[PDB]
């Protein structure tokens, strides 16, 4: 899972 | 705010094509000369031009069976069906001109693009 | 030795949901409460192991309509539903727990994985 | 593209  | 899981478009297109070679829920079969191919309309939409503009069309949306062109060389279209599936091209000297034909019928860029550049590169 | 394009599948999970947004060959509606939410049962299962489970079931897999349990929060479903599409996750305090809860009944065990990590930082 |  990242910020996108 | 969101956050986002990096391997989840890929995830999904493994098992649109998981449904593909098993069978479940293609709702078309494509015909190319002597050769059938089974899909699914979405994803065919999804990945070409030519597919979006046949299932966007009040009639042709309900068809079950799609015949191509008869120049359409079924192996370039077995080979633009599997990249639509995988994000994979099989492109070698033997086929390049086939599916590089294919793609600009079914109206797929990307692949149109990459077949120039490699047939540039080998004159 | 195929070559691969990047932004393939990411490009294929856009125009699916612009399908979605467009209502275009969407085939079930799942009804959460008091609230429908139209998709593409490929996509449902291709996401979730309990969409697998239903449509692969050989009376199900012809519903045009599947009712959740009573107990899953339509917010829930309509987060986890735009995730499914477009890999993005709307997970808020105020939501995180109906979130979780909606994940563990679709068992998409990735969601449900950092719903648990969010949690475990929170306490 | 890219060699995967
Ligand atoms: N709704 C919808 C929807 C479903 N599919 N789809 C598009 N599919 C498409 C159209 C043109 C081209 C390609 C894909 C690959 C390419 O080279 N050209 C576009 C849009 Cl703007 N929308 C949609
Ligand atoms: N054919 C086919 C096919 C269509 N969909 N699909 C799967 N969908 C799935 C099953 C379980 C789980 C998820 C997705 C996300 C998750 O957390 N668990 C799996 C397989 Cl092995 N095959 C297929
Ligand atoms: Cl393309
Ligand atoms: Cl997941």
């Amino acid at each position: 899972w990242v910020i996108p | 705010s969101c956050i986002q899981f990096t391997r989840h478009a890929s995830d999904v297109l493994l098992n649109l094509n998981r449904l593909r070679s098993r069978d479940i829920l293609t709702d078309v079969v494509i015909v190319v000369s002597r050769e059938q191919f089974r899909a699914h309309k979405t994803v065919l939409m999804a990945c070409s031009g030519l597919f979006y503009s046949i299932f966007t069309d009040q009639l042709k949306c309900n068809l079950s069976v799609i015949n191509l062109d008869p120049e359409i060389n079924p192996e370039g279209f077995c080979i633009l069906l599997d990249f639509m599936y995988t994000s994979r091209l099989n492109l070698r000297e033997g086929n390049i001109m086939a599916v590089m034909a294919t793609a600009m019928y079914l109206q797929m860029e990307h692949v149109v693009d990459t077949c120039r550049k490699f047939i540039k590169a080998s004159e």
